[PDB]
């Protein structure tokens, strides 16, 4: 029994300061990978276009108000989900 | 009974090692 007691006693001891190793290697890796995510979407983003400003003049009935954006003039527009 | 649980931290400890090898990979990976 002393052989088996001695052996299992080591094996907990190691696979718990390796368990920590690995809670410190994971916690690097998740903060890592969520700034590579971040960065990717970054760009991703940054593919779209500058969309504009403009300064509604008046509501016209869902899906349709009126807006005066630089020199383009007054266009009117239906508005998106929100 | 004892054996069954001395070679289940066994593998316990070979699974460890097998994420420790695959983070390093994985962090080699993400760093570049």
């Amino acid at each position: 029994r002393q052989y088996y007691l001695s052996k299992i006693e080591e094996l907990q001891l190691i696979v718990n300061d390796k368990s920590q190793n690995l809670r410190r290697l994971q916690a690097q890796r998740n903060e890592l990978n969520a700034k590579v995510r971040l960065l990717r979407e970054e760009l991703q983003l940054l593919q779209e276009q500058g969309s504009y400003v403009g300064e509604v003049v008046r509501a016209m009935d869902k899906k349709k108000v009126l807006v005066k954006v630089h020199p383009e003039g007054k266009f009117v527009v239906d508005v998106d989900k929100n | 009974d004892l054996y069954s649980r001395y070679k289940k931290l066994q593998q316990e400890l070979e699974f460890l090692e097998v994420q420790e090898e695959y983070i390093k990979d994985e962090q080699k990976n993400l760093k570049k």
